[PDB]
């Protein structure tokens, strides 16, 4: 019956399975552990551009909160 | 069953419909949330846009005082225009002499850039 | 692989209007109006541009050359290249050439006008916050301003309709 | 070809002309003449024979490509000082290309390869409309843009029209391609008057409008294409032979018929300028382009070539048409030599 | 042409509000409840006479209060603000219906001692 | 790392496409009484396997010599985009962060079109050209009923970003609020893939792009109107049951594959017209009026 | 240009395959016409109708819902008339 | 000057000698039509484009949607031509003379 | 009758007049236009002093202005 | 003839396209926009010649903020003469990211 085709279906599944996965995972390795930011609006891109501006290391991950104040 | 099986068609199509009115009023509350926050930061960024954009054009009048000591005629910060007012820089006046990096980072960055 | 993406493109567009302007059979010639097509798509949205010139790839290269290779097909093949066209090919190329060459290595180019010779990153706007898409909200017009004008569209396109059908035998 | 499709494509035409007159934007221009020549193909081809298809694929390249060239001067007048308002422009080559489409859309003699060849092989009803409509609502738009016209674009297509009008006609017995050739010599006595006083050039666009409607409806009454067949309307019918005479004298352009008007006050306001020598070689032209009608008259009304018989069957049978309107325009063309003063109707 | 005029950097430097853009986003009604109440000055100059080089010294001003805003969130109630602030970093573009546990919590804080 | 991305995104591809052809043959031998074959390679395997590479290295019977510019550009261009569209498909973060996607989706069917017009004139001259003319007809005929149902369907999404989409997609599916736009849309689907009921070389190649095509259209209906929650910092979770929808729509394509008779193609275009393109627009302007009725425009950010 | 990037490397991909796969071997009809030219209005349309989700919030809403609908019953129109004048058929 | 715009142009005046000037074929007249309608389109979007003047942004659609049904009626009348004959030369044409 | 006839051609006109009827009558119109309406895309700007208004409040905080509450009173 | 029924019926349908400075949908300006205000509250109620001999001014503003030409020959001419300078040999420039 059917027992015996799931392998299949098993297997092209697992094809369908590894590359969002990779995806994500290189996402959150590519960023700091971050999300990556998408920039639809010119608005979030001049934000993001004065994010990767306050850096220092011109990589906009760092984000460098609030101890900065003093 | 024709008639039952349009009767429970016209009733799922009727839920489907109410709950997504009621999403989409929740999801135009969060909207105006999101508005509330670009309202409210604006005149920061505005502020920083100001003395960074006045930051650049000092030191271009300053570098071109530098590199353009041996030609006639010129004056160092000569207006094209005619009418003295405030016209916004062009990315030229901004942008000049930088060689590549930053230009390509600043001009075409949110192009191909997401 | 430099700054002069948009100037680089459009020599390629330039490159496609001869590579079809020289006369060729026609269905290479929509061959070159499709990479022609692709590569001012290319220029539009590197402008950005992020709306309108994908739209139009869509009707341009989506719903025109279908039907121009497909009443190319079915009308006529003429099998048989021909040194005319190569000719022709070689004084658009040498034109396009020495237009770059008047570009490059001089100040301003004159048809009649005064190009200043550089890849245009500028002019450009200095990166304004908009939020909004402004030729989304451009084209997101026509439907509450657009009164005449979207009335007298239609009105051509069912006239449209109605000439195709009589020229091809109305009824 | 209903009657209800037939009202639909000429309320097109009308609609073509209105949106062209009445805009104050550069688009809807573009969409009108589009519009009416998306229209105006299928008046042509109301037969099926393959003349009626080649006339329509060659005014619709030429009418095309003089639509693409208007669009090309538009958008050079965006490249310079932005805005699309219907006034001065501000580029000599923007106006150049400009006058050269509206050139080609309404014939010029560097453009005129096309309308007596499309004037041939269309019947008489969809001549009118074409030469009618689409003489009047280009006109307009010269109206509209004449403040910003190198005056040598005008001039020169103008004279070159006159002449290539008048001398390209001395040589065709067919009717329409005389009535195209005399349309051209009309549409340069319009155009050279354009840059002095543009109330002459409306005028003279009215008068030659009703010329055209009572030549094409004496032709109308009784299908002719050859002079022969005028000959044999000489006699069938003795009306339309003094009729034929007077609208012929009328395009002719003779000071007691009422084609004098046109061509005298366009006399009168070119030499309150000091041009001189333009009037005198324009109006010699006229004497020119009043061969072929004197000769068509010739061969209608004056002299009597002889018939065929079953005229003697013809002659049972009464001319059954109706007119479009036939006698107003006849008395009002050929009988309105002293309202002259009805120059100033129209400021 | 008359050439420009453009302040020189003896007066081009206010100390920067040097905190990256998720925690000035997320920290933006309450920006907007204790501060701006001046900056309306500055934005209505701005709005005014459309010339920066002329209003800023109310730039300076808001500049000021946004950085007395911050140090009084960092003196005051809380520690968990840090909290707040990466949890709306990592979550994409910043929805503010994500981290709503914190929010309250914040909510309750600012009430507490602010 | 982002050409090791695209690597990540095309190398999959083909696997499944082999994938797909077995699980399709063996479900059909499921279906209907053939409980095989599966000699070759342990539940059949290294048979796809070795097809692909006796497809690779068959001999030729070489008619080929025929316009080398066409018969290199069109597998070429029917491979680069079945190869190439999975970009904007959002498995959970999508490859590229388009803001508008969907109308990227129908450009490059219509360039599939042009893939299969170019092939059809690389056929000489033949019986088999005005078979692919009726193709090219067939296939061109759908993107006006599937761009006008994708356009009401998202019009409940206020704009093409497609993470917007996904955002709608959390308290009811869109197969609720559309039903019958959502059964036009598949029977859309069926006929822009080509296959049953709507119906030289590489052939292994055309092969290939009709099968990419058909898993790029199951993805995006598993988008477009299926799905589950997205959860952050979780990503596996959407990719696991976004996975399982997507298969069970293409083992339900099979499904209507198998158990179906072709129709006739003066059926076929009196079956487009007459019946889908009155009801496409009854049901777009009906979902045009619906949000002035409810207050219930969606926010366009 | 990034997805240009894409784009390379995957032209580049599937032209190294076909050139190893190919280098190494080890009359007319007008009822056939007219759908074409109906496709290329219909689509024209659609090309009109397609920004109306980017339009669906603005100040005048009655005027958007008024025009809309009159461009799907034009189409509506054009396409009940070729179908009641026998045009499109076999 | 932005650069560009040479370029552009220099395209359409390319498209346009490809139209007048063109040998026993109409499609592919027809076909470089087409292609001086994209210049015009590219030519006008990138102007709106860089003067940001938004609301007059229905030039590009409305210029390339009017232009493409000029098209269609094109290739309706290149078929009547060709069915009144065998092909649809430019030739063959030859009668209905001047 | 119609119905046997073309019944899907029937189904398309009725849903088509009630798409076409139906946004007249509705409690809902004037809610969307009030939703449409108060969304602020650009900045609301201050304005000058003075001309003793019985609005425009000087706080954000202060409730002496027009303001929006529906959207939570559903 | 420019007949005004445009005017006389009192609809709107071809002034809101037409020009810069109009109500856009949003409401947002244009690049060049206070530049034609100027430049038509200058030629308002002028007879398009001494509107010619009167407003050119502001117009040459105005064209000159629309393409940029004089600017960009400016920018032009600083880059020829960094070229020439530095092939030169003086000053390789620390002005970018310093000074
Ligand atoms: C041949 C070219 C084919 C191009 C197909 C269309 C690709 C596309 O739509 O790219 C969009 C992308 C920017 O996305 P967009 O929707 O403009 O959003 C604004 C900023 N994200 O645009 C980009 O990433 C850059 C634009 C294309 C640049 C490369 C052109 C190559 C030729």
């Amino acid at each position: 019956m059917w027992f015996e085709v799931l392998p299949g279906i098993a297997v092209m599944g697992v094809c369908l399975f590894i590359p969002g996965m990779a995806t994500a995972r290189i996402h959150r390795f590519s960023n700091g552990g971050r999300e990556k930011r998408v920039a639809h609006y010119s608005y979030q891109w001049y934000l993001m551009e004065r994010d990767r501006r306050v850096s220092g290391v011109n990589r906009y991950y760092v984000s460098k909160g609030l101890e900065n104040i003093d | 069953s024709g008639y039952s099986m349009f009767a429970v068609g016209i009733g799922a199509l009727l839920f489907g419909y109410w709950s997504m009115m009621r999403w989409n009023r929740e999801r135009r509350r969060l909207q105006i949330e999101d508005f509330e926050a670009r309202i409210a930061l604006m005149p920061l960024l505005q502020a920083e846009k100001d003395r960074r954009v006045l930051q650049m054009l000092r030191e271009n009048l300053e570098e071109e005082a530098t590199i353009m000591k041996d030609v006639p005629g010129w004056k160092v910060g000569e207006s094209v225009f005619h009418t003295t007012r405030w016209v916004t820089p062009m990315m030229g006046e901004l942008y000049g002499l930088r060689t590549g990096e930053e230009i390509l980072s600043s001009t075409y960055g949110f192009i191909w850039y997401t | 692989m430099m700054t002069y993406i948009v100037f680089i493109l459009s020599i390629i567009f330039v490159m496609g209007f001869v590579g079809f302007s020289s006369k060729p059979s026609p269905i290479y010639g929509g061959l070159g109006l499709i990479v022609s097509g692709g590569v001012g798509c290319g220029i539009v949205l590197n402008f950005g541009g992020s709306f309108l010139g994908l739209m139009v790839f869509l009707i341009y290269l989506g719903g025109m050359m279908v039907v121009f290779g497909y009443t190319t097909a079915m009308a006529t093949e003429q099998y048989p290249s021909n040194k005319v066209v190569l000719g022709t090919f070689i004084t658009g190329l040498l034109m396009e050439f020495l237009m770059v060459y008047y570009v490059l290595k001089d100040k301003e180019v004159e048809i009649v006008f005064k190009f200043n010779g550089m890849g245009d990153w500028v002019i450009y706007d200095t990166g304004d916050s908009g939020f909004f898409s402004e030729e989304a909200m451009g084209i997101a017009a026509l439907y509450s301003y657009g009164t005449w004008l979207v009335i007298v569209t239609g009105w051509s396109l069912l006239i449209g309709v109605v000439v195709i059908m009589e020229i091809t035998r109305g009824n | 070809m209903n009657p209800i499709i037939l009202i639909i494509i000429l309320m097109t035409v009308m609609l073509g002309t209105i949106i062209v007159m009445i805009s104050t934007h550069w688009l809807l221009i573009w969409i009108g003449f589009e519009m009416n020549m998306l229209a105006i193909i299928p008046i042509m081809m109301k037969k099926h024979n393959p003349r009626a298809t080649e006339a329509s694929t060659k005014y619709f390249l030429t009418q095309s490509t003089a639509s693409m060239l208007l669009m090309m001067a538009i958008i050079i007048n965006l490249m310079f000082s932005g805005q699309w308002t219907v006034m001065k422009l501000f580029n000599p080559m923007a106006s150049m290309l400009m006058t050269m489409a509206l050139a080609m859309k309404l014939g010029m003699a560097p453009f005129h390869f096309w309308v007596p060849e499309v004037t041939q092989g269309i019947p008489l009803s969809s001549g009118l409309i074409l030469l009618t409509w689409q003489k009047l609502a280009p006109m307009s738009v010269l109206y509209q843009i004449l403040p910003s016209i190198n005056l040598d674009l005008i001039l020169t297509l103008s004279i070159l029209s006159i002449t290539i009008g008048g001398w390209g006609g001395l040589n065709q017995t067919q009717l329409r391609k005389i009535m195209a050739y005399s349309s051209i010599a009309h549409m340069g006595w319009m155009t050279a008057v354009l840059l002095y006083n543009p109330t002459m050039t409306l005028l003279n666009l009215i008068i030659y409008i009703i010329m055209t409607s009572t030549m094409f409806t004496l032709f109308m009454a009784n299908s002719t294409t050859t002079t022969l067949s005028l000959s044999h309307t000489w006699n069938k019918a003795p009306i339309m032979t003094i009729l034929v005479l007077i609208t012929l004298l009328s395009m002719g352009g003779l000071p007691p018929l009422s084609g004098f008007m046109p061509k005298w006050m366009i006399i009168q306001e070119m030499t309150k300028n000091d041009s001189i020598i333009l009037p005198t070689l324009m109006a010699i032209t006229a004497l020119l382009n009043l061969y072929f009608y004197m000769r068509l008259t010739y061969s209608t009304a004056l002299t009597m070539f002889p018939s065929t018989n079953n005229m003697k069957m013809k002659w049972q049978f009464p001319t059954t048409k109706r007119m479009t309107l036939l006698p107003t325009m006849t008395v009002l063309s050929t009988m309105l030599l002293p309202l002259t003063p009805i120059l100033s109707i129209l400021e | 042409p008359g050439i420009v005029e453009l302040p020189s950097l003896e007066d081009l430097k206010v100390q920067e509000v040097k905190v990256s853009s998720s925690v000035l986003k997320a920290a933006a009604h309450h920006y907007g409840a204790q501060c701006d109440k001046p900056n309306k000055e500055f934005m209505l100059c701005r709005w005014e006479e459309k010339d920066p080089r002329r209003c800023l010294e109310e730039g300076k001003l808001v500049n000021q209060c946004a950085l007395e805003f911050f140090r009084q969130i960092k003196r005051h109630c809380a520690e968990p603000f840090t909290e707040y602030w990466t949890c709306i970093d990592y979550s994409g573009l910043q929805l503010f219906r994500r981290c709503r546990k914190e929010q309250a919590q914040f909510d309750k804080c600012v009430l507490d001692k602010l | 790392m982002f050409m090791i991305n695209v690597l990540t995104l095309i190398i999959p591809i083909l696997l499944a496409v082999a994938f797909l052809t077995l699980v399709e043959r063996k479900v059909l031998g499921y279906m209907q009484f053939r409980k095989g074959p599966n000699v070759v390679g342990p539940y059949g395997l290294l048979q796809p396997i070795a097809d692909a590479i006796k497809l690779f290295i068959k001999e030729p019977l070489r008619p080929a010599t025929s316009s080398i510019s066409m018969f290199i550009l069109a597998p070429i261009l029917a491979l680069t985009l079945a190869l190439t569209m999975w970009i904007p498909l959002p498995m959970p973060y999508p490859l590229i962060n388009m803001n508008l996607g969907v109308l990227f989706m129908l450009a490059m069917s219509s360039l599939a079109v042009y893939s299969i017009l170019w092939s059809g004139w690389a056929s000489n001259s033949k019986y088999a050209l005005i078979g692919a003319l009726r193709a090219v007809a067939q296939t061109i005929s759908y993107e006006v009923t599937l761009a006008i149902i994708l356009l009401s369907v998202l019009l409940m999404n206020g704009s093409f970003t497609l993470s917007t989409l996904i955002i709608t997609q959390e308290q009811v599916w869109l197969i609720f609020p559309a039903w019958p736009l959502a059964m036009m849309w598949f029977i859309s689907t069926l006929a822009e893939t080509n296959r049953a009921p709507f119906d030289a070389g590489p052939f292994a190649l055309f092969f290939m792009a009709e099968y990419a095509n058909i898993i790029m259209m199951n993805i995006f209906t598993t988008t477009l109107f299926l799905g589950a929650f997205h959860n952050p910092y979780m990503p596996e979770l959407y990719t696991i049951n976004f996975t399982i929808k997507s298969l069970l729509l293409s083992i339900t394509f099979l499904w209507i594959r198998a158990s179906y008779p072709r129709f006739r193609y003066d059926q076929l275009m009196h079956l487009l017209w007459k019946n889908f393109l009155p009801l496409t627009l009854a049901l777009c302007m009906w979902h045009v009026s619906l949000p002035i009725l409810l207050s219930s425009i969606p926010p366009q950010t | 240009m990034n997805l240009m990037i894409t784009l390379l490397t995957n032209f580049t991909l599937a032209t190294l395959l076909v050139t190893i796969a190919f280098w190494l071997p080890q009359p007319f009809s007008m009822k056939f016409f007219l759908v074409a030219i109906t496709f290329l209005l219909f689509d024209l349309e659609i090309a009109l109708l397609l920004p109306l989700p980017w339009a669906s919030q603005t100040t005048n809403l009655n005027t958007m819902l008024t025009m809309a609908l009159l461009l799907i019953f034009l189409l509506a129109v054009s396409l009940a008339y070729e179908w009641t004048q026998k045009g499109l058929e076999w | 000057m932005s650069l560009v715009y040479m370029n552009i142009m220099m395209a359409f005046t390319v498209s346009l000698t490809g139209l007048l000037m063109y040998r026993s074929h109409l499609m592919s007249s027809l076909l470089c039509l087409e292609g001086m309608m994209l210049s015009l389109f590219i030519l006008a979007t990138l102007m709106i484009l860089n003067s940001h003047f938004t609301l007059a942004s229905m030039m590009p659609i409305i210029l390339l949607v009017f232009a493409a049904c000029e098209a269609a009626l094109g290739l309706s009348l290149l078929v009547m031509v060709s069915n009144t004959y065998g092909t649809d030369y430019v030739q063959n044409l030859n009668l209905l003379q001047c | 009758n119609v119905w046997a006839k073309e019944p899907v051609l029937v189904a398309s006109f009725a849903i088509a007049g009630l798409a076409v009827i139906l946004p007249t009558l509705s409690p809902y119109t004037k809610y969307s236009l009030m939703i449409n309406r108060a969304t602020p895309y650009n900045y609301p700007v201050p304005l000058r002093d003075d001309g003793n208004m019985p609005d425009v409040p000087s706080h954000p905080q202060d409730p002496q202005g027009p303001s929006l509450e529906w959207l939570k009173r559903l | 003839p420019f007949f005004d029924v445009q005017k006389k019926l009192g609809v709107d349908l071809d002034h809101w396209m037409t020009i810069q400075s109009a109500e856009q949908p949003h409401r947002i300006p244009a690049r060049c926009h206070a530049f034609e205000k100027e430049w038509i509250e200058c030629a308002h109620g002028i007879g398009s010649i001494r509107a010619e001999k009167e407003c050119k001014i502001e117009f040459e503003d105005f064209r000159e903020c629309l393409l940029r030409q004089k600017t960009m020959k400016r920018l032009n001419a600083i880059k020829r003469q960094r070229d020439k300078l530095i092939k030169e040999g003086k000053y390789t420039p620390p002005p970018h990211h310093s000074g």
